[PDB]
């Protein structure tokens, strides 16, 4: 009975309607409101240096062509709707490959108002890219951004203005956090022009701070350096006559060295520079070649002075240490207040 | 220890429901095929029924169609509904469990068996 | 006769308008779900997710495809399901879904006289739930799957678990490795967000892991190794060289078991069970090589208050590790 | 209104089937380039990833119109309906365009027929590296399209005067090599079906050693140098020069595995290994020469006394010698 | 005219037809024959519990709606008319993720005769779930299953059949056998029930029996730790007095034992009880772990009671191979006979 | 002009019959078949299987399609692949592949006066092939393409190389950092199945390993862990712990090195070429470990022979594993 009022209606609509031309074409510029809603932070790759997220994507604007008036106010039309009249052209400047979910069906959504403003929105799983700068590896924040604009029309057809206001316009779900040694401390919301050879675009800038967290890497890296250095010191607390066993703690410690050197470095990419992790490792590894390389003067000094061959060992049971606990002290205060 | 205790059966007069039930213990049969096995007296032993994890109810080729064969996984058993009894359908009935290696029909690919139980159909 | 049958379904679809749901512009329709889960596999711990692979059935009543004079369930093809409404179901929580599409895709379109439609999927996803490994791995967790509208608010659609708690069947038939099934539940409620009240179905299942595995590759291996050192202490110190030098051996085959041990798990800062037991076992076996090395310093100085010092290692060590294992596993169970 | 009415006259009689000018003369095609970033090269698969916007002009005599507009700034919606060059990569392991919200892609028809066509890409192009001077390796990555059923005879591939463009070279994706330039050429291609016009672009890339250096060679050299110190203790230190000794020689049985983990299974000896085969033979040879001089202890004791004071003379000067050789042949040899 | 003579034909047949409805609705059971050509059974994923396969796999109904009389009999057409008409819509029940090859064209086989009997072949990939029971690894066999049905039609509407003698009607190509470390001993095809939430499903079942090769593990796992225990067993004949000799025996090969012990549970998938194979390994612990014991008892009454330490130090020259001699017997017969 | 090229080739399509192949009902098409090989790359034993890039091109004469008064060879848009007949080639041990599509589709359609009409494509296939690694790494495999038709038998369709031996092309222009390709060879044959029998075409290579990287990866750090349990003969007996640690030392590496190699490759059950080296190579370490123990059993009874065979031991192992060299790099290589 009633069902066919709104089939009449909606083939009203469609009737002469082309979707290859923008609302408004020729007479003023398209505007469009703009929003998110992050369902879940996605984990964070540093080997790639990307980032993903899945957003409730809304876009609402204005088209005088779809104006009705009936007993509903409002139209909620099925999704192959969408696909018969124009739609923005928004993609993401920093976009690897994403997805836009199809389960059970295309997960968008579409709604008309009595006076022609339109409601856009779909479920997108956006893999963006991102700048990390690892000199300060494992103690780093960064600003990952995710920018997305018109792709084929100019800033003289449609721009782009965000639905409230830039602090409100995106909104992180509370259980949202699927990041797993990252701190998501806010977001920053801002808008800009890009400048290409086709001329002027709008561009909505959406920047993420993180802060990496040290636990992982305290206990899993850090912590097996330190006591493999220790345990090379032992070797200032044995008599010089069981050369065998020194020799063990000299190969043993530097070969321990080398893995774990080796093991840590396979966690991120190889980039140029050394990380604030490899200057620790490194020195680590200093620290147990400077040992191994004091057993031989023992031996070396015993038939010129052996007393000081005696003095020799005895302050290197004092001087080693001292030098691996004021260095200490002078990594871990450089970078946690920087 | 695992053991294959079953119940139920006895003697029936020509026809009628009787129904028969096997309880496992010692070890969980989600994942292997319980079967039913027939030894009818003197003649041999016989392929009756299986189900395996899949809920796929597999029958001989005499008894299809009359008996039901069904299990409870939650409770570690498998029944199987006898309904139309014959007079020649008078046998010890076994429970077995196995994982149907070289043929769930055959009578060697069961590890595990049943103490058996008695069912008499008399005219 | 098969004619007729013809006639009657190509009559339903004159006409139809697929842009519009049932009771367009009245009272909201009614969608029942049923679940029949066909396995669980992959409980990723990296990752953060598992896979789920299920027959999702979907009851609702359309009155513009309801007809008369056959007496029949009408299953039409597959294929039909492109020209009909469907409710716009989604998982909130799936990473990663999928119809299968062999031989053919698989679903199925089955109408009733009534007007009433039976929609089945055969759909595998990989559904992502957040894991609290703080008491791993003896820890519980609580994996769910969201089941949501959305372009229709409460307004327009409803959902109801059909059957009651018999609507999910075939959970006890699953068989995970390395987890036990303990508790499945279900949620119906709604939900508000910017654009609206959503109504949402919950199924949840509360997974209990088994400690049976770990007992073989984390703890005997680590609890043997402890029980190396302390033979060092009934072994006389004139093989000076060999009880230090076998000592930082077992020491450095501890570290070993860590390195392998964080490739299984994913990167957290926080210190779980195993990490825990390891550190602890990590802490005997390096007494065990500071005892020696007291010892093997005076060993020449004070032979007879040396010698004595052993005496208290075959004793003390032994039970103070017992004492650790009383409260870790008192702790932790 | 009236735009509609404009493009369905374009559209009316036209066949997308056919390039313009079919019969007449070939289709000359103006192509720009435009490079957001140069992904990771992957030398073990000697492949790397480029993310470009790709454009392309032609004149079609099909679109001419007259109206007080110029330019149709229509979207991805026209593309499917008219003739578009068939332009696919030549080296190109595996590309897609992108298609997030909606497929990335433009068209502009002026009133004069002219067209441009832009695309976004992601290409991952092949790239054949010789690694024989690596870590001191040079590279020219190429990147090849042309056409794929049309000939030199019907379509013709031009640059333009911009040729290529880049934006922030230092913000790329490359870790582990540092870009130098570009350069762009043309050449025909003959294969069994016709002769293509093949267009090509050259990204020169450099690897960088200010990290290889400081992970391999200083731990080579300082292996090199501390082995010598048992030349400098005498022989009756038995213990002393055993396990100086036995040290060093298992401590680079370490590194010489490790050092072709940077690499693929490459079957010819690079830099790095001969560096390390030799950082090998200096402290092998010194345990070996000890071992020598102690076996004629017991025949010439005073003999014996001649070998180790040489030893601190030539051994020292043979690895100096060495790396001069060494340096000087790669990095400002090759 | 040539072509024009099947072009009417054609346009006969599909002239009201309609495809959305089964052979003969309402009136009798569509009857599917069906047989597969096993081209290659692939890999066994013996850590996801799954295996590979590719198929011919046929079927062949009865529709009276495509009779005709032509010059020919039979009628061999593009595989595009396979989407004119109706087909099964059969599906694989244990499938985890198949596919359906279509390089360079669908590879699809569609032929029609002149009383209306089609048959209807594709080519498949199949990934299937095979439930394995990994007591006896790595001596363990397995029945991987293969089930097929209907998805949509009851047992009332759609049954399926074996076109010959069920046996002959699945076939293993001879050069096709792709498996590594398995070895397929041969089929077993039968046919069952299923009853779901829906009704009552004909599955049609074919069971694959494997049986794992041992070689592998002979070489990798048992010969190292065999080889390691009779290592240990070397410490007994040294004399006494090289007491750091010995330590370095007794602690060193039990060290190795804990390497071996979990560089097994790599190519060991995880699974909750223990394998035969970690009997082996236990027990191997257990002998090189007494040697070390004993050794340190005999140490003990050193300088104490020195013939009871030589006493016993003879007797382990005895029990210690002997006794492992005897195990290895037991356990290699005990699991070879299953 | 432009008009009367689309008035002819709008002529063609009118009344043309996907379904139909050329001269159906009559003598068989013949398809004629070039290959150009682009590269190959990964070559994986893990798999058993190797990716190829190829342009796939096809040859037949449609008398449907024949045109006159146009004296050019039409380069139709590829999307008109669609409306014509063509060949479903399909490769029979292929398991992934596809046809690239940047900027569209790689395809090309183009149509000759006569009738003629080629047909190309650009594939990048992973075909399958066993390989039997008795002799790796010294083997020399020989992967294959199965090229056949999958609906149409030698009563439909008929296949033939064109152009002979030089069908195929590029084959000298592959480098695989592992492999060389030595020779390739084209077969053309029938094959015969329950359905009929089908006309197939067989493209081979023959890939002859490389040795250079294995001698600097997998022998030479074997060679001199074999070669250090030597420098213990020259020690003597007095210092029993350090010949103890360093034969402990290499026969624990020896093991170490062994199961580490072999986790690169699938788990084939029999010895490869590289496995008797290291199991050859862990005897004469084991022998140098077990050879002292004998040494040390009969030191205190009898000095004098102790001290003879330390020393024909510094001869007699490296002689006999120079043999061993000697036989073993002659079997295989
Ligand atoms: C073997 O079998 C396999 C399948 O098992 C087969 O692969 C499939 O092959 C078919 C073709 O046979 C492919 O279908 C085409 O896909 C084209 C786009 O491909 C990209 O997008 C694919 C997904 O598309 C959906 O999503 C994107 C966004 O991601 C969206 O833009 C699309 O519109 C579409 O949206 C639907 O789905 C989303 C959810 O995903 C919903 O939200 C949405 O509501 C909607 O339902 C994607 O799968 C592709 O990736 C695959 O392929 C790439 C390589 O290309 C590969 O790298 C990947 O790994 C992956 O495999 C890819 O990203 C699409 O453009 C085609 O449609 C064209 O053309 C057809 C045919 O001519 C025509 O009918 C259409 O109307 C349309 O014409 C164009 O379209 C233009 C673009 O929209 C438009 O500008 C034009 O105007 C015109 O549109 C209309 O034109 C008419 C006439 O002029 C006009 O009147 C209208 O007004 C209008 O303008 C076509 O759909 C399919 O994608 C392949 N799938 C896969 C997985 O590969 C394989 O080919 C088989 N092999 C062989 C040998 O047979
Ligand atoms: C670092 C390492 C160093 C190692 C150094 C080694 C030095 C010595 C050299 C050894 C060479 C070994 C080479 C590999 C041999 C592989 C043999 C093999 O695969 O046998 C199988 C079958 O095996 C068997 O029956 C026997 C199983 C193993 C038995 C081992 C016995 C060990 C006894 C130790 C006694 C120690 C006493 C010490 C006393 C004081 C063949 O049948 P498929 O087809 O494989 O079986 C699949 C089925 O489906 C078929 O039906
Ligand atoms: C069509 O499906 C309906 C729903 O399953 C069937 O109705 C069922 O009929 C059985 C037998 O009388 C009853 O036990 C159930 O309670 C009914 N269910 C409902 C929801 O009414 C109906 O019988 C089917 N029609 C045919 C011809 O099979
Ligand atoms: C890329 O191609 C353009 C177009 O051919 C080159 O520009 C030309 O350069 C030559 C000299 O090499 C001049 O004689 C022409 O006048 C230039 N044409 C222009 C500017 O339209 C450009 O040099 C090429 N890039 C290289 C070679 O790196």
């Amino acid at each position: 009975d009633n069902t066919t009022v709104f089939t009449r209606i909606l083939d009203r609509l469609l009737d002469g309607y082309d979707n290859r031309l923008r609302p408004g074409l020729g007479e003023r510029v398209t505007e469009v409101k703009t929003d998110i809603f992050v369902t879940s932070f996605g984990p964070v790759s540093d080997h790639d240096m990307e980032y993903t997220i899945d957003v409730f994507f809304r876009q609402s604007w204005k088209d005088e062509r779809l104006k009705f008036k009936g007993p509903m106010t409002v139209l909620r039309l099925n999704n192959l709707m969408a696909s018969k009249i124009w739609t923005p052209d928004t993609f993401f400047h920093n976009g690897k490959k994403s997805v836009a979910h199809n389960m059970t069906m295309p997960n968008k959504l579409l709604r008309i108002t009595e006076d022609g403003t339109l409601l856009y929105t779909m479920r997108l799983t956006v893999r963006a890219e991102c700048p990390m700068h690892l000199e300060d590896f494992p103690m780093d924040a960064h600003a990952c951004p995710l920018k997305f604009g018109s792709y084929a029309y100019t800033r003289a057809e449609v721009v782009y203005e965000w639905t409230r206001e830039p602090a409100r316009s995106v909104v992180v779900a509370e259980d949202g956090s699927r990041l797993n040694q990252y701190d998501l401390l806010g977001q920053t919301v801002d808008s800009g022009i890009v400048q290409s050879s086709t001329g002027e675009y709008v561009v909505m800038t959406t920047h993420f701070h993180l802060k990496r967290k040290i636990g992982y890497f305290v206990i899993q890296t850090y912590l097996p350096c330190i006591m493999t250095v220790i345990l090379s010191q032992v070797s200032f607390w044995l008599n010089r006559e069981s050369v065998p066993a020194r020799t063990v703690f000299g190969v043993t410690t530097v070969l321990t060295m080398t893995t774990l050197s080796i093991s840590a470095r396979n966690s991120l990419p190889k980039v140029a520079y050394a990380t604030a992790m490899d200057w620790f490792i490194a020195v680590c590894y200093a620290f147990v070649f400077s040992a191994l390389i004091e057993f031989a003067t023992v031996n070396y000094f015993t038939k010129s002075q052996p007393a000081r061959a005696a003095k020799i060992d005895r302050l290197s049971r004092i001087a080693f240490p001292l030098l691996f606990g004021i260095f200490n002290l002078v990594y871990w205060a450089t970078y946690l207040n920087r | 220890q695992v053991q294959l205790q079953e119940s139920g059966g006895g003697l029936v007069q020509a026809g009628g429901s009787l129904r028969v039930s096997c309880a496992a213990s010692g070890r969980t049969f989600t994942t292997y095929i319980m079967a039913w096995f027939r030894q009818a007296p003197g003649k041999e032993r016989e392929f009756l029924a299986a189900m395996d994890q899949g809920r796929i109810q597999y029958y001989g080729d005499s008894v299809r169609g009359r008996f039901t064969i069904s299990r409870d996984y939650a409770k570690n058993s498998v029944d199987l509904q006898l309904d139309g009894l014959r007079p020649e359908d008078t046998a010890v009935y076994y429970c077995a469990a196995g994982a149907g290696f070289w043929g769930l029909r055959t009578a060697s690919s069961y590890h595990y068996w049943g103490q058996g139980t008695q069912v008499t159909v008399s005219s | 006769n098969m004619s007729f049958v013809k006639e009657t379904v190509d009559k339903l679809l004159k006409g139809y308008d697929i842009r519009l749901r049932p009771d367009f512009g009245g009272p909201p329709v009614c969608v029942g779900m049923n679940i029949d889960i066909a396995s669980i596999d992959m409980v990723s711990e990296v990752n953060m997710d598992y896979t789920l692979t299920m027959y999702f059935q979907q009851y609702w009543r359309d009155k513009r495809l309801a007809y008369s004079g056959i007496p029949l369930n009408l299953t039409l093809d597959n294929r039909v399901a492109d020209q009909l409404w469907v409710p716009d179901t989604y998982f909130l929580n799936d990473k990663k879904s999928f119809v299968h599409g062999v031989t053919v895709k698989n679903r199925m379109i089955r109408l009733h006289p009534d007007g009433t439609v039976l929609y089945g999927l055969r759909i595998t996803t990989t559904a992502a739930c957040m894991m609290d490994l703080r008491r791993y791995p003896l820890d519980e967790q609580n994996c769910t799957l969201e089941i949501e509208s959305y372009g229709y608010t409460t307004d327009d659609i409803e959902f109801y678990w059909r059957g009651g708690d018999k609507a999910v069947t075939g959970v006890e038939r699953i068989e995970l490795p390395q987890f036990s099934i303990v508790e499945h539940r279900l949620v119906s409620r709604n939900v508000v967000f910017a654009t609206g009240a959503y109504p949402r179905l919950s199924l949840s299942f509360r997974l209990k892991r088994n400690i049976g595995y770990f007992i073989l590759q984390t703890y005997m291996p680590s609890i043997l190794i402890t029980i190396l050192s302390w033979v060092s202490f009934w072994i006389n110190y004139d093989a000076s060289a060999a009880r230090v030098a076998l000592g930082i051996t077992t020491v450095l085959t501890m570290t070993t078991i860590n390195t392998h041990l964080r490739e299984t798990l994913p990167k957290i800062p926080y210190v779980k069970a195993i990490d825990m037991y390891l550190m602890g076992c990590f802490v005997f076996v390096f007494l065990a090589l500071l005892e020696y090395a007291f010892v093997n310093y005076i060993f020449f100085s004070q032979p007879a208050r040396a010698a004595a010092i052993d005496r208290w290692s075959r004793i003390v060590f032994p039970f103070t590790f017992s004492l650790f294992n009383l409260v870790y596993w008192l702790y932790y169970v | 209104g009236d735009v509609t009415v404009i493009l369905n006259n374009l559209l009316e009689g036209y066949d997308n089937k056919l390039r313009p000018d079919i019969g007449v003369k070939p289709t000359l095609i103006h192509t720009d380039m435009y490079v957001n970033s140069i992904g990771p090269v992957n030398a073990i698969n000697m492949e790397y990833t480029i993310d470009i916007f790709f454009a392309q002009t032609w004149y079609d005599r099909r679109l001419k119109f007259n109206s007080t507009i110029k330019v149709l700034r229509l979207n991805s919606n026209m593309v499917g309906k008219i003739w578009i060059p068939d332009t696919f990569f030549r080296n190109s392991k595996k590309a897609d365009a992108h298609w997030i919200t909606t497929p990335n892609r433009m068209l502009r028809i002026w009133n004069d027929g002219r067209v441009l066509y832009t695309l976004r890409l992601t290409i991952d192009a092949e790239c054949q590296l010789q690694l024989h001077n690596f870590p001191m390796d040079e590279h020219s990555c190429p990147l090849e399209f042309s056409s794929y059923g049309y000939p030199r005879e019907e379509i013709v591939y031009q640059w333009k005067r911009s040729s290529v463009e880049v934006g922030d070279t230092r913000s790329w994706r490359l870790y582990q090599f540092s870009f130098v330039g570009l350069r762009n050429t043309t050449e025909v291609v003959k294969t069994t079906s016709g002769d293509y016009v093949v267009m090509s672009v050259y990204f020169d890339l450099s690897r960088r050693m200010g990290y290889f250096t400081i992970q391999t060679y200083i731990p080579c050299t300082l292996i090199v140098v501390l082995s010598w110190v048992s030349f400098w203790i005498n022989k009756d230190a038995v213990p002393a020069r055993t396990s100086l000794g036995i040290t060093t020689v298992l401590t680079m049985t370490t590194l010489s595995t490790i050092a072709r983990k940077s690499l693929p299974k490459v079957s010819y000896v690079t830099a790095m290994d001969l560096f390390v085969s030799v950082c090998f033979i200096f402290v092998f040879s010194a345990l070996v020469e000890y071992g020598t001089l102690h076996y004629f202890v017991s025949s010439q004791p005073a003999r014996a006394a001649k070998m180790d004071s040489y030893a601190r003379i030539f051994f020292p000067t043979a690895f100096c010698l060495f790396n001069l050789v060494y340096w000087v042949s790669y990095l400002y040899l090759g």
